[PDB]
């Protein structure tokens, strides 16, 4: 006898990672709505994940929804103002589009949204109406009616269940709601790594590729970054914690076309 | 192989450098168009010369190539200024008006006679 | 033998200490110990910015001592240095070589690309060392802007700066310039700031 | 009916571990169907096989003599070469299991089978279908036996101190009935 | 409540670029197109959901490639204009050419006749808009175009020819000229233009010019009170423009697709591109020729990729 647990999000939107990790039946119990990009879902290739994504296409509750190109250049100018929009896939900036879009038709507005990091939230139009801390979400024995109160409040009309640790400082920067694809609680805090120049102090986010760089971006001190763990609070968004030789972009583009060579030998290995 | 002579390729780039706009994808009409703008001896050659230039744009449509366009050289001399940020790193403003500055670099303000708003951070290894 | 006022004004040491161009390497030469005040103690040197101030003037006098304001010439290889150099070429009306400077540009009136300066302005003297050496066989001074492991060889009245990030290369060049054109006189009043922001030399990669 | 082999991780190869185990581990993944576990701490890896895996006995020990192989220096061509063959097989030897050097006598030898630029190993390995890997006292040749056979003929000429010019002309003699049959 | 132009079918006769398309008033069926492929091809169409019914005629008889044709009341006649610095009057139900007007020195693009069959200019790149009659006897020779006459035709008068006979040229020089044809001298400059002006066209009372080019700007002019209303953006290069006859819609001929204007009210009705297979996005075919039938509610529609296509005017929901 199992017990009716009501879903506390209207919408929420769900990555390839938590469609890959975790099926239907998971994410039936906590969110109302299923909001996914057509990209995203194009990019799928597992087999599992292609029988998930039928049973889900049969289920019906999946709506492809591609993001607005206001809202994308919105979330663009928000990543250029991080910094994680070098490490940020195309997919993961449409996510958070379309997230920010969701968040502005549920809520009315932009109210709860901030368009600069470190920006104060506009609390005054609230009247109108892994690494990751999930501390603080626990121990709540909400009933129904607090249930129904709770998903009719404007903090949980919108949720992004990801598990990109750039698309995740990217909605703690944007003040979004996070939510594990496992557990399906409200994220506190994130905890991740950060590289720190050891002079000047400049704080960059992890490399997607996981190349070290050799010369850091502010500083240019040879070793200078150091990986730094950094904590965010999504609360108040603040995050706690040469290369100008033409042989370095001669070694660089040495260096991939030396990986994509090796990729074409292991695309002919695999299929001769 | 066919590889086109120099003077082909020649002519091509200095009337792609400097008469881009009224070239387009028709071979047929670059021939008259080469015609009226250039004085070619030969029909063979000004047929050499006008199927390259419209060879050349097949592939400027799709994007730019290394030689000399003058509508992105006007773009690259609004780019050396067009991008001055209203407030810069050097501002105070980023540090809330007090800079990051370690202890040395304190003793090296107050021993060369300056006042200056530092907050002194104590850092190690 | 100069005035009181052109020392070390407080805005711009928080302008040279805004773009950490104190901060230097970890090896320290035998000629340009001088420059460093003492070391912070993870292998980093402080440098004593006061000389580079007062060096830089130096440097502002030699430049404004040629009479021909074309004959002076910068040299950049550097990515943060063409856009630096062709902002100084910009506002002082000197010849900027941007990219692969050419060899045989120094000697060899054959070339396209020679030029014959009387005084050169050079970015690092490792990465631009050929038009060093270049310029050390018809008789030119250079001055440059040397960090605390660069080669000093072949270099007459170098400014010690940070060349390995773009604020202080580029402020460093802003300042140059502007200490031309308050020494010769495009800007009267020495108290005024000049109009221009140094991010304007400043680098951005799109 | 599972099987685990436990094999030891060299520390001097344990970073290129970590930059091409992504193009290590799929191919064996996929085509030839096993499960590898880790111990980054204790240099270890697991080996295993299941019952919910393809029945194939003799590609356990395949997949041992790959990460064997990888063990002693070796990329992942040869490893593409050892998935598609049977014959190739590995070996070690010694510098003074031929002749008893040492010190400096050690490194001409190491000079003489590397060579200028590694023009001899490059001969030894285009001439005779073998590949090359030094260790400071260890020479390893892939393959089969006649074309390991006359590595061996080349390689004792040549840690014996014999010219190198007389290990190409034998090696071209040997090359030219190696293809003529 | 929008009107919806919706492709029901394709032409293919063609092995070159078709550069222009003329309908006839007598009969609504006929449809005369001029291409690239040294002939010009007569067409009665059934219309059906996928197909057209007859390859009616091939009207060869010039040694270079075919630019313009246009039909008259009736639709009997086709005059052609082509690269042989030559045109023809064809007959369109067998092909015998009546008379080749023979006096330009370089390569025509294109031809109109008034509208009582009388009175016939000749566009022609060799800065220079001849007249014919129709037994082809050369009466004057226009002179003022600095570049090339890529486009002429004839203004349709409002109060039955009341002495003033107007047509109209776009030249290649970013400059519109006008020609009164009574005293055979310019009558009015529409300079304003910065690109090559690759057509014009006129308003069905007359009253309306509407000449685009590379530059992407329809230029609207009034031709009655000789002024310059107001410019429209059509973004790319635009190669035929055409005047609804029945509404007030503004199609043009652009390198993406083809944009439909409506003049009252201000705003883009559709943007017409169809479907291609095999072709990257820098190589889909572009429309060079358009034309509206005689009743408003067909548009025919001539590519480079050797298809016509077709167009109608139905009401949605």
């Amino acid at each position: 006898m199992t017990e009716n647990q009501t879903a506390h999000v209207r919408a929420l939107i769900l990555d390839a990672t938590p469609l890959i990790t975790q099926s239907y039946t998971h994410y039936q119990n906590y969110a109302q709505s299923f909001y996914t990009t057509p990209t995203v879902f194009q990019e799928i290739k597992d087999a599992q994940a292609r029988k998930n994504l039928e049973i889900w296409q049969s289920l019906g509750t999946l709506k492809l929804v591609h993001p607005s190109e206001n809202s994308i250049a919105k979330v663009s100018t928000f990543a250029k103002l991080t910094g994680d929009y070098s490490v940020l896939s195309a997919n993961d900036l449409h996510i958070l589009a379309l997230t920010y879009e969701l968040e502005i038709k549920l809520n009315n507005g932009d109210w709860r949204l901030r368009k600069k990091p470190g920006d104060a939230l506009d609390a005054s139009k609230a009247d109108v109406g892994s690494g990751e801390d999930t501390t603080g979400s626990l121990g709540v024995e909400a009933s129904e009616e607090d249930r129904h109160v709770a998903l009719n409040r404007p903090e949980n009309q919108v949720a992004l269940a990801t598990g990109d640790f750039a698309v995740q400082n990217v909605a703690l920067q944007m003040n979004l709601n996070l939510m594990n694809f496992m557990s399906g609680l409200k994220i506190k805090r994130i905890r991740n790594y950060m590289l720190r120049c050891h002079a000047c102090f400049k704080i960059f986010p992890l490399p997607k590729d996981g190349k070290p760089k050799h010369f850091c971006a502010s500083c240019g001190g040879q070793g200078t970054l150091l990986r730094c763990a950094v904590s965010v609070d999504s609360r108040t968004g603040n995050v706690t914690p040469r290369e100008d030789q033409k042989e370095y972009e001669k070694v660089i583009k040495q260096e991939e076309w030396t990986r994509r060579h090796n990729e074409k030998i292991l695309n002919n290995w695999i299929g001769g | 192989g066919r590889v086109r002579t120099k003077t082909v390729k020649r002519a091509s780039k200095a009337l792609i450098e400097r008469y881009y706009p009224k070239l387009t994808l028709d071979f047929q009409t670059n021939k008259r168009l080469c015609d009226e703008i250039a004085t070619i001896q030969s029909k063979r050659l000004r047929n050499k010369i006008a199927g390259y230039t419209t060879h050349l744009m097949k592939r400027i449509q799709k994007g730019p190539v290394r030689g000399i366009s003058f509508k992105l050289q006007e773009e690259e001399r609004e780019r050396k200024d067009q991008y001055v940020p209203e407030v810069s790193a050097l501002d105070l403003s980023r540090s809330n008006g007090v800079l990051n500055v370690d202890n040395q670099t304190s003793d090296l303000v107050k021993s060369l006679g300056l006042k200056l708003p530092l907050s002194v951070i104590n850092v190690s290894a | 033998s100069l005035p009181a006022t052109f020392d070390l004004t407080p805005e711009d040491a928080q302008l040279l200490l805004a773009a950490n161009t104190h901060l230097g390497a970890r090896n320290v030469q035998v000629h340009q110990e001088p420059y460093v005040f003492n070391a912070r103690p993870d292998g980093v040197h402080v440098i004593n910015v006061g000389k580079t101030w007062e060096k830089l003037v130096l440097a502002a006098r030699i430049i404004a001592a040629i009479p021909n304001p074309e004959d002076v010439v910068a040299i950049s290889s550097r990515t943060f240095g063409q856009r630096a150099v062709l902002k100084f070429a910009a506002h002082t009306g000197a010849t900027p070589i941007a990219g692969r400077f050419t060899p045989g540009s120094f000697t060899n009136y054959i070339t396209r690309s020679f030029k014959e300066p009387r005084l050169v302005i050079v970015t690092d003297p490792r990465s631009d060392a050929q038009a060093i050496k270049e310029a050390s066989y018809v008789n030119i001074p250079v001055i440059a802007l040397t960090d605390l492991d660069s080669p000093s060889e072949f270099v007459d009245v170098a400014i010690p700066c940070n060349n390995r990030g773009k604020h202080s290369i580029g402020l460093i060049w802003y300042l140059l310039a502007r200490e031309v054109l308050r020494l010769r006189g495009a800007l009267v009043d020495r108290t005024q700031p000049w109009s221009i922001m140094p991010d304007l030399y400043f680098y951005r990669f799109p | 009916k599972f099987e685990s082999r436990k094999i030891m991780v060299p520390p001097h190869r344990m970073t290129p571990l970590r930059n091409s185990w992504t193009k290590i581990y799929p191919p064996l993944v996929e085509h030839l169907k096993l499960q590898v576990r880790m111990n980054l701490k204790t240099k270890s890896v697991e080996l295993r096989t299941n019952p919910k895996f393809t029945t194939d006995p003799g590609a356990l020990q395949k997949g041992a003599d790959f990460i064997k192989a990888f063990t002693l220096g070796f990329d992942l061509d040869d490893s593409i070469a050892l998935l598609r063959l049977d014959d190739l097989y590995i070996e070690t030897f010694e510098v003074k299991d031929v002749k008893t050097l040492t010190g400096d006598h050690l490194s001409r030898a190491i000079g003489r089978i590397a060579g200028k630029d590694g023009k001899t190993k490059f001969a030894i390995e285009n001439a005779t279908r073998t590949r090359i890997v030094l260790a400071d006292s260890k020479i390893h040749i892939l393959g089969g036996f006649t074309h390991i056979r006359m590595a061996r003929e080349s390689v004792v000429s040549l840690i014996l101190g014999s010219p190198p010019g007389k290990v190409y002309g034998n090696l071209r003699t040997v090359a030219s009935r190696l293809k003529e049959r | 409540s929008n009107e919806v132009l919706v492709l029901r079918g394709t032409l293919e006769g063609h092995n070159g670029w078709v550069t222009s398309l003329a309908t006839s008033a007598g009969q609504p069926n006929l449809l005369l197109s001029a291409s690239r492929d040294k002939t010009l091809i007569s067409w009665k169409l059934t219309g059906d959901d996928q197909k057209f019914g007859v390859p009616v005629r091939s009207f060869k008889g010039h040694s270079h490639i075919v630019q313009d044709c246009t039909l008259t009341a009736d639709g009997a006649y086709a005059l052609s204009a082509s690269w042989d610095k030559t045109l023809r009057l064809w007959d369109v139900a067998t092909g015998e050419t009546y008379q080749r007007f023979v006096g330009h020195k370089s390569d025509v693009m294109s031809v109109d006749i008034d509208k009582k069959a009388s009175m016939i200019i000749s566009g022609s790149r060799d800065k220079t808009i001849k007249v014919w009659t129709i037994k082809g006897q050369c009466l004057a020779t226009l002179l003022g175009h600095n570049d090339w006459v890529s486009q002429v035709r004839v203004v349709p008068n409002e109060k039955a020819d009341d002495d003033s006979v107007t047509i109209i040229s776009a030249g290649n020089d970013k400059m519109v000229k006008a020609w009164n044809l009574n005293q055979f001298q310019i009558e009015a400059d529409f300079i304003g233009h910065n690109s090559n002006i690759n057509t014009l066209t006129a308003s069905p009372d007359g009253t309306l010019i509407a000449s685009a080019g590379k530059d992407g700007e329809i230029m609207l002019w009034n031709l009655a009170a000789k002024k310059a209303m107001y410019t429209l953006s059509a973004q790319d290069e635009v190669f035929s423009l055409a005047f609804s006859p029945n509404r007030y819609w503004l199609a043009a001929a652009t390198a993406t697709g083809i944009k439909v204007f409506s003049l009252d009210p201000q705003y883009l009705v559709d943007d017409l591109r169809p479907e291609f297979a095999g072709y990257s996005k820098a190589a889909e075919p572009h429309a060079v020729s358009l034309a509206w039938s005689a009743d408003g509610q067909t548009l025919f529609a001539g590519y480079t990729d050797n298809v016509i296509r077709v167009w109608q005017v139905m009401t949605a929901n």
